């Protein structure tokens, strides 16, 4: 009732009290600067009655107990004050609640995230539902931010040192089973008794009479914790590359509690609040979280979807077959497979049992429910048997007459409620419906290297498209586990269009006798995941040329890569991962240690001159190829919105996620300062670095792409 | 109506047969080897319910029932709906008769189909004769339980001590009778030296059943009722039984030494047919049921027929005793019967049933009747040759013959069909069979 | 429409229970001891065609179902015949459905001579703990699987190193459920948490049970459904139950620590069924046949409902859903019910059926029907007693009700008896009785 809150108190007629949280507002429960206040209200209307024995935490909500700390309340801060003074009001709220001498109990159930274990290891008991649902952790780290109060410093004291700090750092989920083994709850309990089996717990004469101990007491004390940090720091930094917070803060705040006592982590990590709370990389976290979630809320299309129950897939071999299982064994929906060829069908279903069935020699699962994961995918010769089909998949060969039969065909051959989906390479979608009797329900998705890994799909109508069909085709990647992203329908698309140029320069640049070693190093410290090289050969070296052509007859010769030296690895077995040799080294007979490139690539190449190019230069000319095509592309609306042109760059190519985005990065470097130091390097390089119109016209008179409050 | 009974149910709907599924069959080497039956009959139920317009929750109740079984999980119709996506509130059950196991589950069926409690089901079955499981020496059984039960480390000690000899090898597998011990085979040669039967004279039925057959793959006739199977290896798929052999000349395995006797064995391996692995579906339904939902039944049922007689000489007349009651329940005759289909399992004694239901004499004093059922024409017998070609797996033999019948007087365009079967302990099964 | 099933026959002739019998139960390790479950069967019904003084030759059918079988004797029906002085020319087979096979035997023999394929059947079952089929570990029996295919003597002792002292000690019996691992118990625990059962009202079901079942057995009236036992050793025979307690009291109910949840568990072996070994047997013949051959039907046949439930929670609620369809069938009512008998596996789920039966939410939402069931009156609520008494034989459960109602009710005015019965995998039974 708006005063309520969401803390309520309930005591029975036991010396208990039961206390229940339930938001007046969002289903998920979230900590306010209200509820800090009320709650310590609360217990001292609880402190004031001796009659009571112990105390009882109830989700009172069916979907979790609860969520974490609100990200917008975070984002409030201005200064290192109110981040502090959080910190600060952060600390006393749960050492009071801690000072209580009487028996506290926890009933988790739902989920318990960031601020949730903030609760949980206030109190000297805790038990959960055995509920697949339930999931103790600290995202805090992925969110530019760390543990509000206490997590560096009591619960590596309560779970143990190395136990504690990969959570924290990792980020990982921990289940109900592995939460007991590991000793952080007491017990757990089935959700019908969950409550009642928390009463016994509270009656309990002890809160905490005999600590459990450490089996890894061995580096307990100053021995080992240092050299634990130093080795660990020396890990972070190589894996984290230096160019991310929060991570050697983790060690120092640990550390600081660990060492001298609780009080001092107190202070660091309210220090580090101080910083780290207001970060570029902090709020580029926090603002690739909101527009994350943003789009996933977003529907894509108006329109109400249509039923999807059975999924039909025309073509086998290893990209039909990942579709397949993605469609059935993740997203619980029977799946049918066609192909002209049995071994299309012998290699997709094999694939399926040989990437499954690894968490069977990990033990994470049993085969009881194997069986019924590879019931959902079926193989088949013939079109009998899909006129049930709800939603068909067309992977095989781009030619457009072989489409423009099948799609014809399978028209004939299904019923009209069917409708048609293609992983075209570079066709466009209205010139594959063509001569289709249905073109209204005929669109068409984008799928990448095998898409296990892969996080996103593409959404790619073309002029005829109900919004039904969109609903049906941006849902179907939602249970899938990818972003739905609606794009317009261009010649090398969205994510296809802006690689080519990256991948153009980097042969470009490969040739001028720069060694592939410093300058691939250079690139992936910049934020880049993987390589260029190492990137476009597993994906397909074919595949990904295959639109160049098409980027080149689109929009211009920029896209074209230095011919008859890229050519030459096409028609030289050298196809990369795929046809066993290409690039680096890929028998790992080196220990299966850094194996360092074939040294014959190098006399193929021309590699004539010098390393010529800065490390900081070539890094930054990679991005802006990137933004030149996205500035570019998106100038004439090739994505819906920009915030689906952030998440279709930053999570799916690989965008630095601490630098937020692609015109995050416009908007952080001055905005329409980044517009001289490209022209300059086109008078340098040649005319591939011209500014685009409107970037000079933003650059010119002075624009922000987000005017949203700043 | 002193005889002839109609198969309708109490609500005036007869008791309708929708199409039907089978297994290819292979033999149990080549391929098919090392897989238990539970996957087979698993295998068939995944597809055939994903292959017309019925979910799967329209099932009320299923039975198969395997000849060979494997003592754990007892029940296999349960694990079925478990194993594969079935409705949890479905009435599994499942039966066992040797050699006519979905004979028995397609009459114990349409039996409680008719009360009401069930309006639709599903009827099969597995069979497997490479994963035989091979039981201990029944000495070494009282011992493993005496040592259960005992208390003490030195007891243990002392019950071992009768631990030697022979016991330590284990008892491999054999088809004859618990009470009577005969081979199956062994009693199939006195059928046919007794009643006469030279190597000749058959040879050429399993011939005619290589044939017709060989001849069916080739025109694709037969290409509805068998999967393509997918092998959990995923080396290479299986679309065409490899048991037949429909190439090889009459004279050519002639010259084969007897099986069973080995000196009067007018019976062969040749003309005999082999061991083999399959499954078999089908769906089942009242007339009710099926016209309101719109799907067309393959063909009906018109009434069925067992007779069992004692197991100690000329034990497989079952098809001899089964087939006449079927034919007064339905009130037909042989006249006015379009196509027949015989088990043969044997080279003979099939043909003694030909001799047998076209003998006067075995009706009048063995069953009482005025008169003999009559004999069958060659055309009109085993149109799609027979068990001497695809192989007999003993629990899916039942489920193939009717699917093949109904599509074939499907194409014959009506007639009235009947399958036969003979079984150990002297049972025998018949039915009488109408494709509208 | 009225979905209302009278059992009548084709001729309008309906169903009847002309006699039955039971074995009486013994503790595990006990007179009934070593005694394989096949030879209760073969006992009980030697005396009962004796005792019914009717032709063996008669009957058409039979059908015995057994919980605990054994592998070496799959069939136990034809084993039965082959044991006995049955007709050869039985056409007898074996069921398998939970601790209700005698009901599932019950059905589908009174299904069978309601199409007229039969003339006559008879049910039963037979069921022992003292003897245990325990087999050996898996991987052990893999093992030897592949030795008995190798070929070489050398092979041999390469296949074997795969071995371990672990594998040697035999597999123990269990009850847990193969899809789900929970005991009976631990069922019976969770509606007695959920729901709310107190031991003092469970265990005073126990007591009043207890003594229900001693006052009947001290009166005899169930003496004529009993037999006197015959041990091979003829050293004493049992004429009553081992079983039952008369001389037991509240205070010593109380005094029991709970077995399978000793922390909250309000069951104990007090309100919970012990492990008995009998048998039981039940003539069923249609009324046609009934007068012609001079015997007068101990009763008759009405009605059947079996209703399945979910396998993870809620396992025992079978009597309240089976038993709703049961009356729609039978047209009939709970008020217009004289005596009504369940099974009292635990005082935990039975208390919890009268309060679900009594439950009009339970009812509306998860049978869907427009009003509760009925209530059930105490004092027609197991008159003789109850399941926590005589025992839990498995299968000899289903029919031993049927025979003490239909003498009770025969002790009483016509009236409308009702079974009903819980069982594993969410299985229920349900049937109402007529008794004239």
């Amino acid at each position: 009732m708006e005063m309520t809150s969401a803390f309520t108190l309930n005591v029975r007629l036991d010396n208990i009290a039961v206390i229940t949280i339930d938001v007046p507002g969002e289903k998920m429960n979230t900590l306010k600067a209200e509820f800090a206040s009320q709650v310590r209200a609360i217990i001292k209307q609880l402190r004031e009655n001796k009659e009571l024995r112990g105390v009882v935490f109830v989700s009172a909500k069916p979907d979790n107990f609860i969520a974490g700390a609100d990200i917008n309340m975070i984002g409030n801060c201005k200064t290192a004050q109110e981040a502090e003074a959080l910190a600060r009001q952060g600390q006393q709220l749960m050492a009071e609640i801690h000072a209580l001498p009487i028996q506290v109990i926890a009933a988790i159930h739902g989920a318990c995230l960031g601020g949730g274990l903030e609760l949980a290891l206030a109190c000297h008991g805790r038990v959960c539902t055995d509920d697949p649902k339930t999931v103790l952790g600290l995202p805090e780290v992925q969110l530019g931010l760390l543990p509000g109060s206490g997590g560096t410093q009591r619960l590596p004291r309560l779970i143990g040192v190395s136990t504690a700090l990969e959570m924290i750092l990792t980020g990982k989920q921990l289940r109900a089973k592995q939460a007991l083994k590991l000793g952080l709850v007491d017990d757990v309990v089935p959700h019908s008794i969950l409550l009642e089996a928390a009463v016994e717990l509270a009656k309990k004469e002890r809160p905490s009479s005999r600590p459990l101990p450490v089996r890894e007491r061995i580096l307990a004390g100053p021995l080992g914790r240092a050299l634990l940090f130093k080795m660990v720091g020396k890990k972070t930094e190589h894996k984290t590359q230096g160019n991310y917070p929060a991570t050697e803060r983790i060690l120092e705040v640990v550390e600081t509690g660990l060492a001298q006592g609780t009080s001092s982590g107190y202070d660091a990590e309210a220090r580090a609040f101080g910083e780290l709370a207001m970060t570029p990389q902090s709020q580029a976290l926090r603002s690739i979280f909101f527009a994350s979630t943003d789009v996933k809320k977003d529907p894509g299309s108006d329109a109400p979807p249509a039923p999807l129950n059975s999924v039909g897939i025309l073509g086998g071999g290893l990209m039909g077959g990942g579709i397949a299982y993605v469609t059935a064994c993740k997203a619980g929906i029977p799946v049918r497979i066609k192909d002209i060829n049995p071994q299309g069908i012998n290699h997709a279903l094999k694939y399926s049992w040989d990437q499954l069935e690894g968490k069977v020699r990990r033990r994470h699962l049993k085969a009881s429910e194997r069986d019924k994961q590879l019931a959902l995918i079926s193989g088949t010769t013939d079109y009998r048997g899909f006129a049930h089909r709800d939603l068909i998949i067309e992977a095989v060969f781009e030619n457009l007459e072989l489409k423009q039969q099948m799609v014809a065909e399978v028209e004939q051959n299904c019923a009209a409620h069917t409708i048609f989906a293609s992983n075209t390479s570079s066709l466009p979608i209205g010139d594959i419906a063509a001569h289709a009797t249905r073109p209204e329900q005929v669109i068409g998705l984008h799928f990448f290297s095998p898409v296990e890994k892969m996080p996103l799909v593409e959404i790619i109508p073309h002029a005829g498209t109900s919004a039904q069909t969109i609903a049906t085709t941006v849902k179907l990647a939602k249970k899938q586990g990818k972003t739905p992203i609606v794009v317009r329908d261009k010649a090398g698309f969205y994510v296809n269009r802006i690689l080519a140029p990256y991948i153009n320069e980097a042969i470009r640049m490969l040739t001028q006798g720069e060694r592939v070693e410093h300058i691939d190093a250079a690139l992936v410290k910049f934020g880049f995941p993987v390589g260029p090289i190492q990137l476009l050969d597993e994906v397909g070296i074919d595949t990904g040329t295959k639109i160049i052509p098409v980027l080149e007859a689109a929009y211009g010769e920029r896209f074209s890569a230095p011919a008859n030296v890229v050519s030459s690895i096409l028609n030289d077995d050298r196809k990369g991962r795929k046809n066993g040799r290409g690039f680096y080294l890929y028998g790992q007979k080196g220990r299966k240690s850094k194996k360092q490139v074939d040294p014959a690539i190098y006399p193929l190449i021309g590699t004539q001159g010098q390393g010529r190019i800065s490390a900081p230069q070539v890094a930054e000319r990679c991005v802006m190829l990137m933004l030149n095509e996205a500035v570019r592309c998106v100038d004439e609306q090739v994505i819906r919105s920009v915030r689906d042109g952030d998440i279709g760059a930053v999570f799916g190519i690989g965008f630095p996620p601490f630098l937020g985005g692609p015109f995050r990065y416009i908007d952080s470097l001055g905005a329409g300062e980044v517009v001289a130091i490209m022209q300059r390097l086109a008078t340098q390089y040649g005319s591939r670095f011209t500014p685009c119109e409107r970037l000079v016209e933003m650059g010119a008179r002075g624009e922000s792409f987000w005017k949203t409050t700043a | 109506m002193g005889q002839v009974l109609p198969l309708v149910t109490r609500q005036g709907d007869r008791i309708a047969i929708v199409s039907g599924l089978r297994t290819p069959f292979a033999r149990q080497a080549t391929a098919f080897h090392g897989i238990p039956a539970v996957d087979l009959g698993k295998m068939v139920v995944g597809e055939l319910l994903a292959r017309s317009e019925i979910p799967a929750e329209v099932i009320e109740q299923l039975v198969f029932g395997q000849v060979v079984q494997m003592p754990e999980a007892p029940n296999i119709a349960r694990e079925i709906v478990l194993g594969t996506g079935m409705n949890v509130h479905t009435d599994a059950y499942s039966v066992s008769r040797a050699c006519a196991t979905s004979f028995q589950a397609v009459a114990n069926v349409a039996e409680s189909l008719m009360a009401g409690t069930i309006r639709a089901g599903i009827a099969g079955g597995a069979d497997s004769s490479s994963v035989l499981p091979i039981g201990v020496s029944k000495k070494l059984a009282r011992v493993l339980v005496d040592v259960n039960k005992a208390r003490t480390m030195s007891q243990r000690l002392k019950l071992f001590s009768r631990l030697r000899l022979r016991d330590l090898m284990p008892v491999p597998p054999a088809v004859a009778e618990y009470s009577t011990g005969l081979r199956m085979g062994d009693t199939a040669e006195q059928m046919a030296k007794t009643y006469g039967i030279t190597r000749e004279q058959q040879d050429a039925l399993a011939h005619r059943s290589h044939q017709r057959a060989a001849q069916a793959w080739s025109d694709g006739k037969l290409k509805e009722e068998v999967m393509t199977a997918f092998i959990p290896p995923y080396k290479q798929p299986l679309v065409e039984d490899n048991n037949i052999r429909g190439n090889s000349s009459l004279a050519d395995y002639a010259k084969l030494r007897p099986a069973f006797d080995r000196k009067h064995g007018t019976v062969t391996a040749a003309n005999s047919t082999p061991l083999t692995d399959g499954a078999a579906a089908v769906i089942l339904m009242t007339e009710s049921r099926a016209k309101e939902l719109g799907l067309v039944p393959l063909g009906y049922l018109r009434s069925y027929a067992f007779t069992a007689i004692d197991v100690w000489q000329d034990m497989l007349l079952g098809p001899a005793w089964s087939t006449p009651l079927a034919l007064e329940r339905a009130g037909l005759t042989m006249s006015d019967l379009t196509l027949i289909d015989m088990h043969e399992a044997f080279a003979a004694q099939t043909l003694a049933n030909i001799q047998l239901l076209g003998s006067e004499r075995f009706a009048r004093e063995a069953l009482g009747r005025a008169h003999a059922t009559g004999e069958v024409d060659d055309s009109k017998f085993n149109v799609l040759g027979g068990s001497i070609a695809y192989g007999h797996p003993f629990a899916a033999t039942g489920a193939r013959m009717i699917t093949q019948t109904l599509h074939e007087l499907r194409r014959r365009g009506g007639g009235f069909g009947l399958v036969t079967a003979c079984a150990a302990g002297g049972l025998g099964a018949a039915m009488v069979l109408e494709a509208e």
